[PDB]
DNA sequence: CATCACATCATCAATGTCACATCATCAATG
DNA sequence: CATTGATGATGTGACATTGATGATGTGATG
């Protein structure tokens, strides 16, 4: 009884630098009485938890939000690299109601101007959120469409309770043909771990573009603690960052330079790029009987797997989901762990 | 606020072998286990029974040292039997040393170690929803050398610190080896907040243990004491080797290299590179 | 109040119950009816008994009763006896009744079908947002001289006089107006309320009136921002066409009975479309504090709370005496207001 | 609270170093310590040279200095150091017998006091014995607090009681209702009942046949481990054993009968320094054996029970019948103004409630909790965390009932000038001493602390 | 140290004003008064004072329920 | 112990007590 | 200034109340 991807394929080319814009559609259909407080500020919620597990698992990344009403789109923020922008973005929008209705091809517009200085290397995906029954455009839509995919832009969209088949149309437009990003649902759980897995770079099968290099630098950690000063925000800075050439001073952000206009990390993002490199073959369950292993956990220490034979029981679940190239052992949890938090399979980092 | 303490004590009688080899013979790591002993039953005091545990590496693997593996499946009366349990281990452990064990030399499973020990500790955590522990780790090397910068072992060692951060887990170190800043472990206390022993051999490290290592488990609120600074002009260009400070990142493979790149394909990934981007790059 | 914006014809319908002297016997259609006559034994016209008589003579197919519990079921028995009809209809007002006899007129009538449901009628869009307070007003001595002058009732307006009521009332209301809210203030007293009617001095309602003009402010209520104060007589049970409530004030707290409250409160909280308070509807009852009527303001809280509304208490005012028309804020002032009031 | 810590305290320098003597009173008392002081003293244990207090002045960084004053006016108190004006300085220094039992406990010192226990065959299951303590302890509660029988027939038990006036009926008369001191009883749960007891043990036995130090040592020994075999043949003195004797008599003791054995470690004395989850014929039916019902509704909603606990139930409310899983009850006015006859204030029953009764209102705190602490500042308003609506009845009905409030303490006087009253004035705001005050009539009746921190200042 | 052992009462000064009437009747047993806010009493009678409290007060306030 | 006799308790029913109910009278309306 | 009408006026119905007087319990007793 597992219902488990077969083939994990994700030992290539993702996208990593992923201009990211999340739509929001505030209108009366937000209102509607299906959702526990409603669809909108639910919407408002996961969207908050969306900016935190974003830029978490993708802290190069860039970002810009913007909402719909009354037969209008209304962005709520500027591309920043800042995530509190977003959260009191979001905030600053809770307390504000919904009204009318979404003017898709107005969002759909908005964010076409907005990701054009965006370079190869960086990438260009939005995100629809979408829970209306209807559209209200003022240009022709498939017009737009053809710019937009033409301009290599796939969306993904998270549409509530119906179907809308131009969605999967655009969709599968912008992704190439292939279609999986029409992803609608069913429950708030379905919902949040729709949101997860809108977390992590997507690929299908690369078109084969160009790959293009990336140049940048990287600051140092300040000394003086009185000397505050700023050229970010030009406010007080007790102590920070250094440009590698331009070595002007940057208050804590792992931001593109402001002064020779290059991009500023230390190392760690690149880290969670390469967790996103190679992850691992899944743990399989070892079979029932024929297991026969060591009566623990490897990764930790969890002696329960079986009853030995309680005719029903016991023959269930011989519960040893154990790695592929390292065989080792990790129990239940430590497998959930493991594949979710520290994919760093030990027992095949292990030798 | 029980606590708990994850030493990492590793032992490799090549480490240990150095250990002995630096300095005179005047005193094996039977010192640093005897100090350590010391401490974790300080640490033991220290809370209201506040749980712990220790592992440490093999040449050829690893083995929970406190926790005691289904195996048959004084003061305070527990301090003893915690010690004692863990001295039959270190030296039944002992005994799982000989010239196959002479021969597992090719890695370091300093990492490995520390992600079950994570994986441990965690288990405990999501484990222990009630009496919430805020928990963290420490590190012990006794530090050598033959392999001047093992570089294979650092990612996971990467993914061990995020790990730890978004765990919420100070992780300390105290290495006793050469002088020899470990930048991998440097950095990885810098940023996860630890503190930095590199020390010398025959000191009685009791002091520098009860001192440095007793800050987090609920309190934090002291100057920390770590080495000197903590540069993140990281870890050289892929080919070069010489310690890279301005960015020549690669691709997707993102191999970090030198003002070398072949033009194409860069020496990590069969990836090439538009070589009139060459150009753009040779710009300088 | 309802029938013409709804689907029948005047001239059928003839109000001689007891009423008139009017079209028995000539209805064509439906008679709308009391129980005035049908039997209150005072029928001295005879065209009143005729109107029973009549009501005997015509098999009424159907029967539409309204709250027969105040009246005594025996009149009632008595005229249902005379119609010979063979269906009828009740519409109930209280639970448990003096109607409840050996035979409930449910029996009489039929089964019970629905009951009332006002946790169900006031969190949606009908009466949503209800929120109840009661205002402890600052005590003067002079209140507490009355306590100790007297332990008679005549107290009751003694403490219900308070300037600082009328304070944090006028606060309520510049608030409210401030707000665009609208503002019911219940007070049985005529004096005190005049007074502060006067002192607040716009379109007001009182008892004793004649009405075109308290129509003029139902209006003007539901319909200009310049005047917004009502205050509500006793006068207003029963019945009227009770306004809605966007900020409820009560005064009087004696009101005898509970459930007199009780269908007085369920009448004001009219339902109200008006959703931009987070808390649209806010009953308030300004008690003067360390008083008689203590017990009273904890006991009607308690039956607040019985039945559903949220209830709260901010004794807090905001520039409490920042609020213009400081009328009688002295505890001297208030000591002639008090005369004033056992003078009344 | 007396705040056994203070009484620790409060035996002058010698006698507490009497009692250093054990290096497990050392460790006990370094455990009751804040972990400010405990890594103090930590650092301090093993650096073989005193130290200036600069060096810790300098190790708090901002806002925690309070509790650096808290770790050193405390260690103070109870003088496990002595400070040291050497070179003008502070030369901090432990006691050196504190220093050096802790040190040899540290590394297999000779406190065999320590483990005068033997590791010998001790018969004793967790239920062994075990449900008879609880029987025993359970009855001690009934009789106290007043049982159908109040069969309490310690005699030597209801002296201790009695002597420091603890239950308050007509005593005379045999009258042993709730006292204040009762009432109180009816508070201090596990940790308040068992240490306001243990000190009544204190008090009882004080001048004759005390062996102070040695009755303390018992009492640690008690606290420390399950004594098992040889404790009570071998690991006491005379008094010491005549003390745990009692102590099985007070149920403290979990030894078999028959006066000959080895210290049976019942969990009372664990507990008593744990201050953990505080479960104790051959029948045990936990952990929702709490029973309760207490919501917004200001009313008793029981299923599960403990007569006990449905006694506690009862004393501050009415009662007409008892039933299958519920009594009859409903909490009102008048209900606490019950308690409020025996002056049992409502301020100790709020966090009861918030720590009895939850083993039936487990959905009920989870629910009106929330984890609303981050949520917090997210969202502003608590979410009924705890329920303030309760709170705020019964606080009003307190207002209420506090029309001629009453205050404890008395009025002290020969205030002269502003900067002292000033400064007592603030410490005062500070060490929470005051409730009201006034220079202008140099005037207040509050506790003897602002006066105890001031004439230790002024004295020495 | 210095102190006068007795049982603090602070209320309302009306309250406290009508406590010492109610206590000049019982012979005035307020040990001393310090304010308009505060007054000394001694427990041997200051329960007989919640008696007498309660006598006057509701027999001038008498709650109806009305 | 069976008997009668005073002795408090029960029950019809007047008393009054108020409350609706048509009729009278100033006074606007046209 | 006729008229009609809104609103007080005082007639009358209906039931709570209190009380006078029988009822039956019980003591005294021959
Ligand atoms: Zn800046
Ligand atoms: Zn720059
Ligand atoms: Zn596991
Ligand atoms: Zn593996
Ligand atoms: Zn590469």
């Amino acid at each position: 009884k597992k219902r488990t991807a077969k083939k994990n394929i994700t030992p290539y080319q993702r996208g990593i630098i992923r201009s990211l814009i999340l739509t929001l559609d505030c209108s009366e259909a937000m209102l509607e009485k299906d959702l526990r407080p409603n669809r909108h500020a639910m919407i408002i919620q996961y969207a908050i938890d969306f900016v935190h597990e974003f830029f978490d698992q993708n802290p190069i990344s860039q970002m810009g939000i913007i909402i719909m009403r009354n037969g209008l789109a209304q962005l709520v923020s500027q591309v920043s690299g800042n995530p509190q922008d977003h959260i009191d973005a979001l905030k600053s929008i809770r307390k504000q109601e919904p009204k009318g209705n979404p003017s898709l091809q107005n969002a759909l517009e908005m964010a076409r101007g907005l990701l054009l200085p965006v370079p190869a290397h960086c990438t260009r995906e939005v995100l629809i959120v979408f829970g209306s029954l209807s559209t209200t455009d003022p240009g022709d839509i498939h017009q737009t469409i053809d710019s937009l995919v033409s301009e290599k832009i796939r969306v993904k969209v998270l549409g509530l309770s119906a179907q809308v088949a131009i969605c999967k149309e655009l969709c599968k437009a912008t992704n190439y043909g292939d279609e999986s990003f029409y992803k609608i649902l069913l429950d708030e759980t379905h919902l949040k771990e729709l949101f997860n897995e809108a977390v992590t770079p997507l690929p299908v099968n690369k078109i084969n573009k160009g790959f293009t290099l990336v140049k940048m630098g990287f600051p140092t950690r300040i000394f003086e603690d009185t000397p505050t000063f700023c050229s970010c925000h030009s406010k007080l800075v007790y102590g920070g960052y250094f440009c590698p050439n331009c070595h002007s001073k940057v208050c804590s952000l792992p931001t593109v330079c402001p002064c020779c206009d290059l991009m500023l990390i230390l190392s760690t993002h690149l880290a969670r790029s390469y967790h996103h490199l190679m992850p691992l073959k899944t743990f399989a369950e070892v079979p029932t009987t024929e297991k026969f292993r060591s009566e623990d956990c490897f990764s930790c220490q969890s002696r329960f797997p079986x009853x030995x034979x309680x005719x029903x029981x016991x023959x269930x679940x011989x519960s040893r989901y154990r790695c592929e190239d390292c065989k080792q052992e990790f129990c239940v949890d430590c497998d959930v762990f493991i594949h979710e938090i520290l994919h760093n399979c030990p027992g095949c980092e292990s030798k | 606020s029980p606590s708990l303490l994850t030493v990492i004590i590793e032992i490799a009688p090549k480490l240990w072998t150095t250990f002995d080899e630096e300095g005179n013979e005047k005193g094996s790591i039977i010192k640093v286990l005897e100090a350590l002993i010391v401490f974790l039953n300080a640490h033991l005091a220290f809370n209201s029974a506040n749980k712990v545990a220790v592992i440490a590496a093999y040449s050829q693997g690893i083995k929970y040292l406190y926790p005691e593996s289904t195996s048959a499946l004084x003061x305070y009366r527990r301090f003893r039997n915690v010690d004692e349990t863990l001295v039959e281990e270190i030296y039944k452990l002992f005994e799982l040393e000989k010239k196959q064990i002479e021969q597992n030399s090719q890695r370091s499973t300093l990492a490995g170690a520390m992600s079950a020990g994570l994986t441990y500790v965690n288990r405990i955590s999501k484990e222990s929803v009630t009496t919430s522990l805020k928990s963290r780790l420490l590190v012990l090397t006794c530090g050598s050398g033959s392999s001047k910068d093992e570089i294979f072992q650092y990612i996971p060692i990467m993914n061990c610190i995020f790990s730890a951060t978004k765990m919420k887990c100070p992780i300390d170190v105290v290495k006793i080896g050469g002088s020899k800043e470990s930048t991998f472990l440097q950095q990885t206390t810098d940023a996860t907040n630890g503190v930095y022993l590199h020390v010398e051999s025959t000191e009685g490290l009791i002091q520098y243990l009860a001192t440095a290592m007793f800050i987090d488990p609920s309190l934090r609120p002291i100057i920390v004491k770590p080495n000197h600074g903590s540069v993140d002009f990281r870890t050289s260009c892929y080919l070069t080797g010489r310690v890279v400070a301005v960015g020549f990142i690669c691709s997707v493979c993102l191999c970090v290299l030198s003002i070398i790149p072949p033009g194409n394909k860069c020496p990590a990934c069969d990836s090439q590179f538009d070589e009139h981007v060459i150009a753009k790059l040779k710009r300088k | 109040q309802f029938l013409q914006w709804c689907t029948l014809q005047p001239e059928n319908c003839a109000v001689f119950t007891s009423d008139n002297k009017e079209m028995f016997q000539t209805e064509s259609g439906l008679v709308v009816s009391t129980y005035s006559m049908v039997a209150n034994t005072r029928n001295r016209s005879h065209d009143s008994q005729k109107v029973m008589d009549f009501l005997t003579g015509r098999e009424w197919g159907f029967i539409i009763l309204d709250e027969v519990h105040v009246v005594p079921a025996a009149m009632f028995r008595r005229v249902v006896s005379t119609i010979a009809a063979h269906a009828k209809l009740g519409l109930t007002a209280t639970l448990v009744r003096e109607d409840d006899k050996i035979g409930d007129l449910n029996f009489l009538i039929g089964p019970k079908l629905y009951e009332a449901n006002w946790m169900e009628l006031s969190q949606k869009g009908h009466i949503a947002n209800v929120q109840c307070a009661e205002v402890w007003c600052p005590m003067t001595a002079e209140f507490y001289q009355e306590y100790l002058r007297e332990t008679a009732r005549k107290r009751m307006l003694l403490y219900i006089m308070n300037p600082t009521k009328f304070q944090a009332c006028q606060f309520l209301i510049q608030y409210h107006e401030r707000r665009g809210d609208k503002i019911i203030v219940f007070s049985d007293n005529v004096y005190a309320l005049q007074e502060y009617a006067l002192k607040m001095g716009k379109p007001f309602i009182y008892g004793s009136t004649p009405q075109q003009e308290r129509m003029n402010i139902l209006q003007n209520f539901q319909y200009n921002d310049q005047i917004n104060t009502i205050f509500l007589s006793k006068v207003g049970d029963t019945s009227i066409d009770l306004p809605e409530a966007t900020c409820l004030i009560q005064i009087s707290s004696h009101y005898g009975s509970r459930r007199q409250e009780a269908q007085r409160l369920g009448r004001i909280l009219r339902a109200k479309r008006r959703n931009d308070e987070g808390f649209n509807a806010f009953f308030y009852s300004l008690v003067s504090k360390d008083t008689q009527e203590m017990y009273y303001s904890t006991k009607r809280q308690a039956f607040l709370v019985d039945q559903g509304y949220a209830f709260k208490v901010i004794t807090h005012l905001h520039g409490m005496e920042n609020i213009p028309n400081l009328a009688y804020a002295s505890p001297r002032e208030r000591r002639e207001l008090l005369q004033e009031v056992l003078l009344k | 609270k007396h705040s056994v810590t203070q009484y620790l305290e409060e035996i002058p320098q010698q006698v507490q170093n009497r009692l250093y003597t054990s290096p497990a009173t050392c460790l006990a008392i370094y455990r009751i310590l804040p972990p400010l002081a405990k890594f103090f003293i930590m650092a301090m244990v093993f650096n073989e040279n005193e130290v200036p207090l600069l060096d810790l002045d300098k190790w708090v960084n901002s806002n925690g200095k309070l509790q650096f004053q808290n770790a050193i006016k405390s260690m103070k108190s109870l003088h496990l150091l002595i400070p040291n004006k050497s070179s003008g300085t502070l030369m901090i220094n432990l006691n050196p017998t504190f220093k050096i039992s802790l040190r040899n406990a540290l590394t297999g010192g000779e406190v065999q006091n320590s483990f005068g226990v033997v590791v010998e065959e001790n018969v004793v299951s967790l239920d062994l014995l075990d449900e008879y303590s609880a029987n025993k302890w359970e009855t001690i509660l009934h009789f106290m607090v007043g049982t159908p029988l109040a069969k309490i027939p310690s005699e030597k038990v209801l002296n201790l009681l009695k002597h420091s006036k603890l239950m308050e009926e007509v005593n005379s008369t045999g009258e042993f209702k709730i006292t204040n001191e009762g009432f109180q009883f009816l508070l201090q749960e596990i940790n308040s009942q068992l240490w306001t007891l243990l000190l009544q043990y204190l008090k009882m036995i004080e001048t004759s046949k005390m062996d102070l130090v040695d009755v303390l040592h018992f009492i640690f020994m008690l606290g420390a481990l399950e004594v098992g075999k040889a404790y009570k043949i071998d690991a006491l003195s005379e008094t010491q054993r005549i003390m745990l004797q009692d102590m099985r008599d007070y149920g403290l003791v979990f030894q078999k009968h028959s006066n000959d054995s080895i210290f049976y470690p019942t969990k009372l004395a664990l507990m008593l320094t744990s201050d953990t989850k505080t479960i104790r014929g051959l029948k045990n039916q936990d952990i929702p054996d709490g029973s309760l019902i207490v919501e917004t509704n200001f009313k008793i909603y029981s299923y599960s029970n403990s007569p006990l606990q449905i006694a506690v139930l009862s004393l501050f409310v009415h009662l007409k019948a008892r039933f299958v899983n519920m009594v009859l009850g409903q909490i009102t006015r008048e209900s606490i103004r019950r308690a409020l006859t025996n002056g049992i204030t409502a301020d100790q029953i709020i966090a009861y409630l918030e720590t009895h009764a939850h083993p039936q209102m487990r959905r009920l705190a989870e629910e009106k909790l929330e984890k609303k602490l981050e949520l917090d500042p997210n969202c502003k308003e608590p979410l009924q965390v705890l329920p303030p609506t309760v709170v705020d009845q019964i606080r009003l009905w307190q207002l209420e009932l506090d029309r001629v409030i009453t205050y404890e303490g008395s009025l002290y006087s020969d205030f002269e000038t502003s900067q002292e009253y000033n400064l007592l004035s603030k410490y005062a705001q500070d060490i929470g001493v005051l409730l009201w005050k006034d220079d202008k009539k140099k005037k207040f009746f509050i506790s003897k602390e602002g006066n105890s921190q001031v004439l230790d200042f002024a004295k020495r | 140290a210095r102190a006068r052992k007795g049982a603090l009462v602070q209320c309302d000064p009306s309250i406290k004003a009508l406590i010492l009437q109610i206590d000049a009747k019982m012979s005035d047993i307020v040990l001393e008064e310090l304010d308009d806010t505060h007054l000394l009493v001694n427990p041997s009678k200051v329960e007989f004072v919640k008696h007498e409290l309660n006598r006057l007060l509701s027999k001038n306030i008498y709650n109806p329920m009305d």
